[PDB]
């Protein structure tokens, strides 16, 4: 939902993966395999943890008895001071609602957007020596091992070295 | 040759609400309102007093319940159900905002005013009130004429505080079972106690009549309350039908004042109080007490509200 | 060849307010606060009272225009501009607790208190409360000493709430346009009404004197109550200018109660009341009336919320 | 705006269309003709649906009268419960008014997101064997008829088909 | 060859608070809570009453202090700390009421009640209330018997409200500082004063008693006070130790009614009013005063909350 | 963030460009230079112009005393109204600062919005005639001179003129 991808382009997620939340699946020469993006995992989960420290957070204002459980106040007072904290109530409700909420939508979104951040900064490693497959893999359309996917996995891969064997790979 | 790319997903999610869709599946969720009472009052580190039996208003008075609370002091005041202000049965003018002013008022400090007095008696007692025997309210004084029907000479005190905070002063007025016995106790006639203190004057009369049993008495002494300033004068002007002040009190400081029903427990640490228990949570949210007092999470109506921690759960 | 994407629009958009930006153009909107009012009382498939003439605290002491209201029953209670809690002139003491206790009660169950009388009359009418000529509130008794002038003997009756739920105990305090004519009813000298429960201390003293006329009368009743709690007594303690409380009266259940100007309507179901008719709306606020009660949108300020349901409208 | 689409690089919309909010018009062959996406549609409607339900929603909160609009209370209470009920007036016209704009500003966008979804849904199926105008069509870069259109908005287009035929007509 | 872009940045930027980090650079921010003060009553552009010396409910008593103000108008009424209502030891019986009643008046214009009378003085003085030596409250009168210990004859008064407006109606209630002295001002006996207008009945009894000096006096006099509304009388029956009204208060319009110890000054234009000074600010909320009055940015806790006006700001 | 430009593919930004805040860095024949997109300026400016005015805005709502800071109101209503002062300062402190990082959090990512915004917005112009870099730039394989650069920053630039060019200059 929002950025096309988790629930869109990649249909259903990989139940296999413990490592992380995002991660790459091969299937190359030596076989299939697995491994998690630690850093796309890591801004993922530290934009989680920023909610979660600015939400289970302590007020330190103090209230105190304006009311009496044993002796019952006077009822016109009584009934003005239950009538206020019933107001005050629908309003905590409506605004804890309505937060939670807001902060899943967010949440959901945010996790959404970090991973076509990660489709669309590798379809930039591999400028044009591979093409989208469509589904969330991409087609290299040229040989790549088990030391090439790893050149992938942690950012150094150049794509001029194999540009040659790609462009006509593709025809 | 191919490479993917993918986002885990799990078996069992859990389901959470959103502004577009109710119950959708994500990773890990965490729960944002607290349900979980503990039923004791988490009292640990916290100069507390229990009152008991003893009633917050008796602190002032002195019943007998209240003998070792005449001059407690404390960060934490708990009230109980079985408390009791008064051993001959009465209440309080304006009671509830002389128990605001205590349950905050981190104790109370006694000082006399130190009232003598020529032409009357100043001892009586009563069987509602024991102790050794026949008692009555330690710091006040039943001020009865000198002998039966005998006149009561209509005085006049004073007290001014000394001190540098402002004073609680307290009267009674007694209201007997009869007008003859208003007349054995403090001789005939219309009997008027005033009383007025520079920022505040007002003024009593007795209503003699018969009224229902209560700690096998059928008489009631009504009492009432004033703050004296600091450099300030109360004069009490009567003659006769008038418990007198033995001693003025003092606000200590700063509390916290709570009523509840469960034990107290130094083990615990809490800050959210309610007459069940302590509500000890990081949540921001409640639903347990409305009116928890301290420091509390918003009481909510929902008793559950889930807070996405993960990504949308989707299996196969 | 080629193929082209695109999305709908329309030659007339609605304008919304957005977190950006004033007045932006989107294909359909829903309005969120509610304007329409509906100038009837919403009724339909609840037990209503309408009190019309009757006052709602009439309900307790029985003048003639509540005579068909002593024993009400409901689920909503309305009150009318027209309505009036008394036949000889006065007022209730703390009257808006009653109404309050009285709007919310589901009605009312009269039980009788069944006092007898020794020594006196029982029976005073007057003209300001006509039914067959002379009469007075129907729940009370007009208590006067034998014959004019006569004494008054000072007199104590008791009433105990039997029963499991508590009792709404009233009395009434007379007060004679003059000092000559309050000798004529209940004979000379102090006049001192004291009364109390057990939970409750008070007394009253009537007070004679010149007030301009009201239904004819220069004189004035004023109503005390008090709460009776299950298996606890209230004694009555008199000697004159007493209005005494012929029945107790209960509690049903829960009811809802308003006071309005417009018809009851058996045709339309309601919940959220005002004086001016009932708010029927889904829409989660409403711009009709700020003191609107029952389940109610909230009042806004605002008069209109636009809130889109539909994308930006691009036309050419 | 925010997601580029709508009154972005697609400037101006179909009062022409009027079967569903996103669509097809295409031009082959046989000529020009529309033809509305119902899924994309439909994931649109169903999310402001959620929304309406979300607001169209009653409280069950009653409250009752402490005041008094015949015989008007005492003074001083009479003022402290106008001054209660003012402050509360303003928490919900503030609730209000930002309930609605923020509202509206995700409603917009993702409408807005959901077309570009739709944009990148073709442009993925359509491979090699198209490029983007730069306005929101497809320059097709070999024959497409009825049937060829029907196989792009029924998601079953294979591209090998035609990338033979595409590829020597781009040069 | 080759095209680049980007976005701006800088050396400085300022951190600002999003829903997810604590502290995040940004190119640009503004301050949303107010801080800052204005030490005086901006009062430019409005009708402005500063009572200084005179106390609000002196306006209607009229103790000298309050001469020059007994008919004000005003869009801004000013309370100052060495105000004071009173030059007769005394007070007003429930008095915040009133004060909230004259400061939204905009103004008060007094009309007599041109009560006359037979058979007493009219005309007590006093130490206390000096204007040419000896004198008294300005709008109101000693009442005293003829001649000391003479009868005060049993009277009563009554006054119709002719206007369309409702009035503020005033009498006061003297408590000599001895039986005796009540004797030799308003004659022997109990002494009774009651006061009714139709929809309002009450009626007071004076409380002679010794309370220490204020202004050289040891009596008391307490007001007391009512709204008579449009067509309706309200009447005076008395026998002494009475304070009598000889001019009716009719409010003028509307008003704002503000405390403060700072001074006014017609330079600056502003809305919001606290006793410090004036906040003035186009900011939605503000850290100054939480009693804050007028039209004001709402009080919050926070001292500061800086709002993103720029991008990330993303240096090298 | 949310976007992956700003703080993503396009590491850091210039402290040189001082027109705008969004703009175009070449380097072709005659060097290097900088100039600055007023539209999508504009577009960022004006939006978070709107925040603004919604914002920086008064009440029209009167409050008066109910209280009194010189003679003290009795104690019981004087503290049910502290009661109630105290829960509404409560609501609008948490109002407050929610509606600032709600807000905060839009205007950093709309910012961020308007940039991909910018990007795929010339990729669009120069069609196949250029490809990623992978940070933020352009690879032009053809030639380019400074009337052939603000051909681009004016969305003039057709690509058919170099795209004879430039399909060999990439082989
Ligand atoms: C043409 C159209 O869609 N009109 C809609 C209507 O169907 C809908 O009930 C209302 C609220 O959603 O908004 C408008
Ligand atoms: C106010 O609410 C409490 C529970 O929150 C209830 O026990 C009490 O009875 C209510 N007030 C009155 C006057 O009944
Ligand atoms: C689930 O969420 C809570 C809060 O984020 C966390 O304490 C817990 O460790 C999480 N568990 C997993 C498996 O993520
Ligand atoms: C009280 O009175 C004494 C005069 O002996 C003086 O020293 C003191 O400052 C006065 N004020 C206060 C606030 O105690
Ligand atoms: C009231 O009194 C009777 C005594 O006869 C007793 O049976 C009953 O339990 C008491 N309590 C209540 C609530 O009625
Ligand atoms: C309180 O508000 C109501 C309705 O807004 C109004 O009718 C009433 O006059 C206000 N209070 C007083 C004391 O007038
Ligand atoms: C910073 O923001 C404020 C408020 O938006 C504005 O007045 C000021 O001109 C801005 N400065 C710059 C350099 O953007
Ligand atoms: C008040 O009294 C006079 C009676 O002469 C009358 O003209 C007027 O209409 C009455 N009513 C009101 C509301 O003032
Ligand atoms: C209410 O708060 C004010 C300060 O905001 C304080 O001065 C006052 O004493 C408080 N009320 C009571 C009854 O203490």
């Amino acid at each position: 939902g929002i950025f096309g991808a988790i629930a869109g382009f990649i249909e259903n997620g990989w139940e296999g993966l413990i490592d992380g939340w995002y991660g790459f699946r091969h299937q190359n020469a030596q076989g299939e395999g697995t491994a998690a993006d630690y850093k796309s995992t890591q801004s993922a989960i530290d934009q989680i943890t920023g909610k979660l420290n600015r939400l289970i957070a302590k007020t330190n204002q103090q209230f105190k008895l304006i009311d009496n459980e044993f002796n019952e106040v006077e009822k016109q007072i009584g009934n003005v001071i239950n009538w206020t904290r019933d107001s005050i109530t629908e309003v905590w409700s409506y605004n804890a609602e309505l937060l939670v909420a807001m902060e899943n939508q967010h949440t959901i979104d945010l996790a959404d957007s970090e991973m076509d951040k990660l489709y669309e900064r590798v379809k930039r490693q591999l400028r044009e020596n591979a093409e989208e497959d469509g589904t969330g893999c991409f087609e290299i359309f040229h040989k790549c091992d088990d030391d090439c996917m790893a050149s992938i996995r942690n950012n150094t891969y150049d794509h001029r070295k194999y540009r040659e064997e790609a462009m006509q790979n593709r025809i | 040759d191919k490479i993917c790319l993918g986002h885990h997903a799990v078996s069992n999610g859990t389901k959470v609400n959103t502004l577009t869709e109710r119950g959708v599946e994500v990773v890990n969720a965490t729960e944002t309102v607290e349900r979980t009472n503990t039923p004791r009052i988490c009292s640990k580190g916290k100069r507390t007093v229990d009152l008991g039996q003893c009633g917050l208003l008796g602190t002032i008075t002195g019943p007998p319940q209240c003998d070792q609370f005449l001059e407690f002091s404390a960060d934490l005041i708990i009230e109980r159900r079985e408390g009791s202000d008064v051993c001959y049965p009465g209440k309080f003018v304006n009671e509830e905002a002389l128990r605001q002013i205590l349950r905050e008022s981190g104790g109370i400090d006694k000082e006399p005013m130190g009232f003598t007095y020529n032409g009357i008696r100043t001892n009586g007692a009563t069987s509602a009130c024991r102790r050794s025997g026949s008692s009555f309210y330690a710091e006040m004084k039943w001020l009865l004429s000198n002998t039966d029907n005998a006149a009561f000479p209509q005085m006049t005190k004073s007290y001014k505080n000394t001190r540098e905070s402002p004073a609680i002063i307290v009267w009674g007025i007694h209201h007997s079972v009869s007008t003859a016995e208003q007349t054995k106790l403090y001789g005939s006639g219309n009997k008027l106690v005033t009383v007025g203190s520079s920022n505040y004057q007002q003024s009593f009369v007795p209503s003699p009549g018969a009224r229902p049993q209560v700690n096998g008495q059928s008489g009631r002494i009504d009492f009432h309350w004033l703050i004296l300033n600091p450099n300030d004068t109360v004069t009490f002007s009567f003659n006769g039908a008038f418990i007198a002040p033995d001693r003025a009190s003092f606000l200590r400081g700063k509390s916290m004042g709570i009523q509840s029903r469960v034990q107290v427990d130094a083990n615990c640490e809490g800050d959210c109080y309610h007459s069940g228990g302590t509500i000890i949570s990081n949540l921001p949210f409640q639903n347990i007490d409305s009116r928890a007092v301290g420091k509390c999470p918003r009481y909510v109506k929902q008793r559950s509200l889930l807070l996405a921690t993960g990504m949308k759960n989707v299996p196969e």
